[PDB]
């Protein structure tokens, strides 16, 4: 790109602004070949996009159930109260599992033969007449983009959703890291700053891990671990 | 073609001269020609044999409830003889008609027209036909035309080779019929599916018992019953 | 190699060997077979 | 040219990358000579392949113990065990049975070795072209490549070949490992896996107690 990560430095020969959001930056050079970048491009632009679904779910969650860490959403108690079916309509978690497992199962294989071969599953397979135009990797459109937003600037529209992604995967490690380290929900952990800034910062829970060890969900004991070493 | 991953590329070895070719062979196990026909006499026999299977079974889980078709070789009915032993009869005859069908499906695979003559009345002749497609007496009817039929056939046996190995391997971790499994998990369909019962993670495995005995007693033989894989399931 | 295994076939080297084998075979008879004097079992 | 072991370091000039598997790796030159070389790769095939059979051998039955479905004795006390529940079947006529038809085999491979092709006359009850062999150290044909995986295509002959080959040398090393996690911590494989997944930061080879002698 133009505007680079750090002044005086220089973009490499293959970063000089194909994509949105290049601002030269590959230390480490693992965009130097081309299949290998476009394959990067396709890990970025999902990991940013699942990035800001989760700051979004996490940040609402807490404003509509703050009693409920985020962290530990995952247990069968903190589930909402809905009927799953059965004797007592009862979650089960294998069933849960087995759901997403098969859906995403179907649309990340499809997402897979996008990113192998451009144009090659655009149709739907069922329906021959709908089908998803594809202007680029990663942005397919058509009933994924509704109403039409991509038919203006389509560079600047791009470089706003992958810059906001970023700041959505930044965010996303430091409410893990947060949530890590002091036991709560990110909006509690800004409010726990606001109220004592020196006596309530990174210096004060960094060394403790407020996660437990393990957990006991329905029959079975997850491990668990923090990001790092804390007691 | 239709492939069974669209938007990919098929093998060479594959044209799409056969039925319900979809250009699915990720081994490679068809590549060389003369084992490519082989296995397709495989596949259609095999195809034939599962659809007979699971008509079997679900019929006769519908007729009587009361038998499980795993063990209905125990309560099956003896017509002939009157001892315990008679089933030896029963195999010998079935091995020496299936030897006898068997040889004459297999000379006609390694020699195609040898065995279109009946070896007994000499004016009864089976007319000239393609390898595996015996037609004649055997197709006195054909409702349509034959390569959409040919797909029907290869696709409903591939969907009762499938429904067989469910049937079997429900049986074992459920000890009840394919119907019965489908009422269970039509009751409660979070908690009845693999993934629920099975767990698997680094700490620790949930495996469900089968239910089948490990060993029968058949008039003194002590007929071995081992849970298929039983140690690798999830 | 083909030096290496020379080297090895020349004279001290397969004496050592040829040796190292027949001293072995005799104090392993010897041990499996402790003190004989006669041809009789 | 190709990728090989030690990065920057030229490969071993007698290796040419011809045979599968070829990382250039030979700093004793062991394989300098082209007919020791093929010794060696139907050395190196034969330990590969006894190694993959044997490691599956020992790791399918030792996951199938640990999940409670069966009680098959550990690999270093199989010998032991089948020795004390058969009484009627003699250590040494198991051996003689196994010396006898290891022999015929393997004096067939070693006479082809010898003379390519010349097992494929028919002298062993009319076989003639399953004996023939493909390649040194391949055999194939019908009988020992039964499903043709070797006679549909070059590429996917050679991809199977470093397979075979990647997979031979990792159960080499994966037998090496079982030989010393046993000398070390006298438990099976999948045991002390298990322990290393209940708590990998105290069950390490620095925990053992015969990696490290001293107390610490
Ligand atoms: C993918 C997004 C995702 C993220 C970031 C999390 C994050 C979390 N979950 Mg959650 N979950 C996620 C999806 C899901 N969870 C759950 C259900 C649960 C439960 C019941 C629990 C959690 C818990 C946790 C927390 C602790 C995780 C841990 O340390 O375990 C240690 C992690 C491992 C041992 C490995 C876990 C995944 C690993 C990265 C590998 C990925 C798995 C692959 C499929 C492996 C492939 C297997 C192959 C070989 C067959 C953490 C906040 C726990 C918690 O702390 O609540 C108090 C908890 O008890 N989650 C379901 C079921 C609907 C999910 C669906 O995708
Ligand atoms: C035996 C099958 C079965 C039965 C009788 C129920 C029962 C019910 N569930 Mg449940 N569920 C069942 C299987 C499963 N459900 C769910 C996931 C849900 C969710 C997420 C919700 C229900 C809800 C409902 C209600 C929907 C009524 C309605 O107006 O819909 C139109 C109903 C009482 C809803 C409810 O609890 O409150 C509105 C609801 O939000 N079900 C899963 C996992 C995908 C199942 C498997
Ligand atoms: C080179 C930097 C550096 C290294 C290698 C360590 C090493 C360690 N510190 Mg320390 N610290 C370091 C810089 C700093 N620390 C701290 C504040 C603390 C606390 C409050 C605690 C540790 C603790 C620990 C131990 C557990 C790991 C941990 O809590 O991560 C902390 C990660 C960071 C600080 C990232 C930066 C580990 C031996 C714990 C300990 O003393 O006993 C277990 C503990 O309670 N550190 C501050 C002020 C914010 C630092 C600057
Ligand atoms: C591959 C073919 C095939 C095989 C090996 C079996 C096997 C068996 N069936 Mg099943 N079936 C088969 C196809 C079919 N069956 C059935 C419907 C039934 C019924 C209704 C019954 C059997 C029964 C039996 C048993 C005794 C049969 C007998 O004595 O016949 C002698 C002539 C035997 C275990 C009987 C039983 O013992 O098990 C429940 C029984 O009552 N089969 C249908 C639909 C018509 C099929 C097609
Ligand atoms: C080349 C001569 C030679 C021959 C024919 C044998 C023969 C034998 N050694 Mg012997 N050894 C020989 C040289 C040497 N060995 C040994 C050290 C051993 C040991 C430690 C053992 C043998 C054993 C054996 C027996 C089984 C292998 C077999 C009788 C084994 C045995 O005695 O019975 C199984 C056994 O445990 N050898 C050393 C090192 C000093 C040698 C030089
Ligand atoms: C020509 C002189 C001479 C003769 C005829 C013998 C003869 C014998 N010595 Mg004496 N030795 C002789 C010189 C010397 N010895 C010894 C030191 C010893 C010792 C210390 C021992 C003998 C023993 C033996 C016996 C070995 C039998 C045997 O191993 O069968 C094995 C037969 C074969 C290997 C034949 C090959 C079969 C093939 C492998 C298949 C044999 C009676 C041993 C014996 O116990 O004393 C009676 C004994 O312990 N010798 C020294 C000093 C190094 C000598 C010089
Ligand atoms: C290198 C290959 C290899 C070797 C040397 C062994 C060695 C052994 N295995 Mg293993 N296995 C091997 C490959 C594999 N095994 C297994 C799965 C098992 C199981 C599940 C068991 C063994 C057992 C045994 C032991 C008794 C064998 C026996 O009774 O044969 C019986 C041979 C016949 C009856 C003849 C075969 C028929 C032939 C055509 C005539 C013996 C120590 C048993 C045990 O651990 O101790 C008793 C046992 O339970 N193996 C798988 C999968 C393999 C791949
Ligand atoms: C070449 C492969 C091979 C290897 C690495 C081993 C090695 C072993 N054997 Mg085995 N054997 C092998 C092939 C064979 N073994 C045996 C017959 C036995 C028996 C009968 C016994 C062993 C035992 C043992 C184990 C302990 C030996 C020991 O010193 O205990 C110290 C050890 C794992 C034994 C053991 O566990 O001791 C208690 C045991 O009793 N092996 C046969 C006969 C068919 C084999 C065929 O090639
Ligand atoms: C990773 C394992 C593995 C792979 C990829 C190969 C690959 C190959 N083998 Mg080898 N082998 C392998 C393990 C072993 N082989 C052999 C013994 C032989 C012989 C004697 C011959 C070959 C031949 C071949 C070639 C053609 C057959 C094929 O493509 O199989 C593809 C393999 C797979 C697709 C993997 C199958 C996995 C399997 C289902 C798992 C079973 C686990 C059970 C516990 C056992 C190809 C180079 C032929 C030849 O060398 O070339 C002309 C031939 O004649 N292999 C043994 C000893 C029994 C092994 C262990
Ligand atoms: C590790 C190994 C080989 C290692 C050698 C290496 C690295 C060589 C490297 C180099 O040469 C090169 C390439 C080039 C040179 O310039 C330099 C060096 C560096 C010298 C072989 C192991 C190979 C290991 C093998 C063959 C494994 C087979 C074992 C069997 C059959 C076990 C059977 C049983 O375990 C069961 C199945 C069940 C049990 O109950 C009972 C029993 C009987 C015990």
């Amino acid at each position: 790109g133009r505007r680079l990560w750090a002044p005086g430095v220089e973009a490499p020969s293959y970063l000089n602004g194909e994509l949105a959001g290049d601002y030269g930056w590959d230390p480490l050079g693992l965009g130097a070949k081309p299949e290998a970048l476009k394959w990067y491009r396709q890990a970025e632009l999902v990991h940013a996009r699942w990035a800001m679904l989760a700051v979004a779910g996490i940040l609402a969650q807490e404003i509509v159930k703050p009693g409920v860490f985020f962290y530990n959403a995952g247990l069968p108690e903190n589930l909402p109260g809905i009927n799953f079916g059965g004797p007592e309509g009862k979650v089960n978690l294998g069933g849960l599992l087995a759901w997403e497992f098969l859906l995403f199962h179907w649309v990340e294989v499809r997402r897979w033969q996008d990113i192998k071969k451009k144009d090659s599953v655009n149709q739907d397979p069922i329906f021959k007449g709908n089908k998803v135009p594809n202007p680029e990797l990663g942005y397919p459109g058509g009933i994924f983009d509704p109403f039409g937003f991509s038919k203006g600037n389509f560079k600047e529209v791009q470089t706003k959703e992958i810059k906001n992604g970023r700041l959505a995967m930044v965010a996303f490690v430091g409410f893990i890291i947060q949530a890590q380290a002091t036991g709560q929900g990110p909006l509690a952990n800004l409010g726990a700053h606001l109220a004592n800034p020196f006596g309530n910062n990174i210096t004060k829970n960094i060394g403790t891990c407020a996660i437990p060890s393990s957990v006991d969900v329905q029959g079975i004991t997850i491990p668990l671990t923090c990001l790092w070493p804390g007691h | 073609r239709a492939l069974w991953l669209p938007g990919g590329d098929a093998p060479a070895h594959l044209d799409g001269s056969l039925p319900g070719d979809f250009g699915f062979d990720p081994l490679g196990l068809g590549a060389d020609p003369e084992r490519l026909a082989w296995f397709a006499e495989s596949e259609r026999v095999h195809a034939r044999w599962a659809m007979l299977a699971v008509a079997g079974i679900a019929v006769q889980e519908v007729v009587r409830p009361d038998v499980f078709w795993y063990e209905a070789a125990l309560k099956s009915p003896m017509p002939f003889g009157n001892s315990p032993a008679a089933i030896l009869g029963l195999v010998a005859f079935e091995l020496f008609a299936m030897h006898f069908v068997e040889v004459r499906r297999a000379y006609d695979f390694k020699n195609p027209g040898s065995q279109d003559q009946d070896p007994i009345f000499s004016n009864n002749k089976l007319p000239k036909h393609e390898v595996g497609y015996p037609g004649g007496i055997f197709a006195p009817v054909i409702p349509g035309d034959l390569a959409e039929l040919k797909l029907k056939e290869i696709k409903n046996g591939r969907l009762a080779m499938l429904a067989f190995a469910g049937f079997v391997m429900q049986a074992q971790v459920t000890g009840k019929g394919p119907l019965a499994s489908l009422g269970d998990h039509l009751s409660n369909p979070i908690g009845t599916t693999i993934f629920s019962k099975a767990v698997v993670i680094p700490g620790q495995a949930i495996v469900p018992p089968c239910m089948i005995p490990s060993s029968v007693e058949y008039h003194g033989i002590t007929i071995p019953t081992p849970c298929f894989l039983s140690g690798l399931w999830p | 190699m083909k030096n290496f295994t020379t080297y090895l076939s020349t004279a001290p080297v397969v004496a050592l060997i040829w040796f190292t084998f027949t001293a072995g075979l005799l104090i392993e008879i010897n041990r499996f077979f402790p003190d004989p004097l006669v041809f009789s079992f | 040219d190709r990728q090989v072991w030690f990065p920057g370091n030229a490969p071993a000039p007698h290796l040419d990358g011809s045979l599968p598997g070829d990382f250039g790796f030979d700093p004793l030159s062991l394989g300098s000579d082209p007919q020791l070389l093929k010794w060696f790769q139907q050395a190196e095939l034969v330990h590969g392949r006894t190694a993959m059979t044997a490691v599956a051998g020992i790791l399918f039955p030792a996951v199938a113990t640990k999940a409670g479905v069966v009680n098959i004795p550990q690999w270093y006390d199989a010998g032991s065990v089948w020795v004390q529940n058969n009484p009627n079947f003699p250590f040494a006529a198991l051996l003689f049975i196994q010396i006898i038809l290891t022999g015929w085999v393997e004096t067939k491979r070693w006479l082809d070795f010898k003379n390519p092709g010349s097992q494929a006359d028919g002298s062993f009850l009319g076989v003639t072209d399953d004996f023939k062999g493909v390649a040194n150290g391949y055999p194939g044909g019908k009988l020992f490549d039964p499903f043709g995986l070797s006679r549909g295509s070059e590429g996917q002959l050679q991809k199977y070949q470093e397979n075979e080959i990647k997979n031979g040398r990792l159960a080499m090393v994966a037998f090496l490992g079982f030989i010393a996690q046993h000398a070390a911590t006298g438990k099976g494989p999948i045991d002390n896996l298990a322990d290393h997944l209940a708590n990998p930061t105290a069950v390490t080879f620095a925990t053992n107690g015969v990696s490290l002698p001293f107390v610490h």
